[PDB]
């Protein structure tokens, strides 16, 4: 949801 | 779990290698700058800055192992500390001086550009100042930069799944702990002093935090008053505060 | 020259235990329901009162009379909070899930709500109490801890040799730490290891005085509840 | 300036 959260699993 | 089967020398080069680049701003010479663009300067370079610590976060040993709900929190609880250490490590080498970027160099002059800017100034140039009088190395920053993501955001998080998440949290800042004394050991400091430089690194974290919650204000002061827009992603860490 | 870096750990540990502050009570009016303003309050003349006793406390922390009477007021300005705030903590570290502000003012966090925005400031005091209680934190660290926020919060701000006799007195209070644990039979891994956590709940701490120091502002300009000119003058040195 | 802590640190 969060722009922090999607970076942060993004692979 | 790899974090705590880690040695003390593969701990360090660990977080050297995992170091983010320095990152240049837009700056333009030629053109005069208003507190708007300044703080333009500021955010869009914070922005990106932004980028680089999230993918810096995951290379920190034992931050992978935590939940991505974990993740997140002790980043929206960090990450102005983060920023503010690692402006106040580049600087040490520019006396009154605080390097945003190798193209933009400010002195607290400068700073007056935007109303209350001149106190987080001042206490930035006070924290670069003290890393210059204690020579900190930048083994011993990037152990200081991990124990901020790790212990910024861990007391303020329930079961018993949930406890061994900050007892690993709790095991890997011990092992940051051993790295840093390893590491005084190795420069030739006795037991006395090893303690001693410890303690004064760690004290220098409540300074940091202090002016990271000053600093927090100030943004949220600016999202108000409405003349710097700051990025999305910005606007999120920043309401992540309140 | 400090007489205070003359002392042994043993001699420094009973100076700040000999030192310590007495325990205040609250007004014993037992009406139960807590109103925003009645809350406020009580907290306010509480605080008010254990500043006289934080100042006398002050000046036995060996080290403290050494300094200017500026740098004095600068150090306390910059820590009273805070200093309130870890012995609120300590105090109420064998009262799980509660605050002991006075022995007969033991409140929970559910009475936090009478007051908007307290609730946040009850769990971040609750959570290093219980910080505190799983640590099995000892009173002559406590002592140690107090001090050293006394000393450290504001000497960073020391803006334009009396910081390096200050760092000096902050050194001989580790070393005083660390003698408590060596003392207490830990290794010296444990003792480092203890060291570095003990010293990161003042970060915390510090936190959590920014925090309260915004709620006390914004308690000046709601005007409901009064505020005495000496908190009024603590509060002003933080703008 | 007047403080009431000049005055409290001074009475100690
Ligand atoms: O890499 C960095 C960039 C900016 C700062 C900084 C310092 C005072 S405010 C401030 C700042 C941070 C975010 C922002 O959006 C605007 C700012 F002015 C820093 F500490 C590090
Ligand atoms: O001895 C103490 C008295 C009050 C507190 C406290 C805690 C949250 S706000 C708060 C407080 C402080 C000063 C004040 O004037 C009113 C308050 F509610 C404390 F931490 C220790």
């Amino acid at each position: 949801h969060k722009i922090l959260h999607r970076l942060l699993q993004d692979s | 779990s790899l974090a705590l089967s880690l040695t003390a020398d593969q701990m360090v080069s660990a977080l050297l290698d995992a170091e983010p680049p320095i990152l240049y701003s837009e700056y333009d010479p030629t053109r005069p700058f208003s507190e708007a663009s300044m703080m333009g300067l500021l955010t869009n370079l914070a922005d990106r800055e932004l980028v680089h610590m999230i993918n810096w976060a995951k290379r920190v040993p034992g931050f992978v192992d935590l939940t991505l709900h974990d993740q997140v929190h002790l980043l929206e609880c960090a990450w102005l500390e983060i920023l503010m250490i690692g402006l106040v490590w580049r600087s040490m080498e520019h006396p009154g001086k605080l390097l945003f970027a190798p193209n933009l160099l400010l002195d607290r002059n400068q700073g007056k550009c935007v109303e209350g800017m001149v106190e987080i100034f001042d206490m930035l140039l006070a924290t670069s100042s003290r890393f210059r009088m204690m020579n900190l190395q930048g083994e011993e920053f990037v152990c200081l930069k991990s124990i901020i993501l790790l212990n910024s955001g861990v007391y303020t998080f329930s079961t018993l799944k949930s406890l061994e998440e900050k007892d690993h949290i709790h095991r890997v800042l011990d092992k940051i702990t051993d790295t840093l004394i390893h590491l005084m050991a190795k420069a030739g400091l006795t037991l006395q002093q090893q303690h001693q430089r410890l303690a004064q690194l760690l004290l220098i974290l409540s300074h940091i935090r202090h002016m990271s919650n000053k600093g927090m204000e100030h943004l949220y002061s600016m999202k108000c008053k409405n003349v710097v827009p700051l990025s999305d992603l910005l606007l999120e860490m920043l309401d992540a505060h309140r």
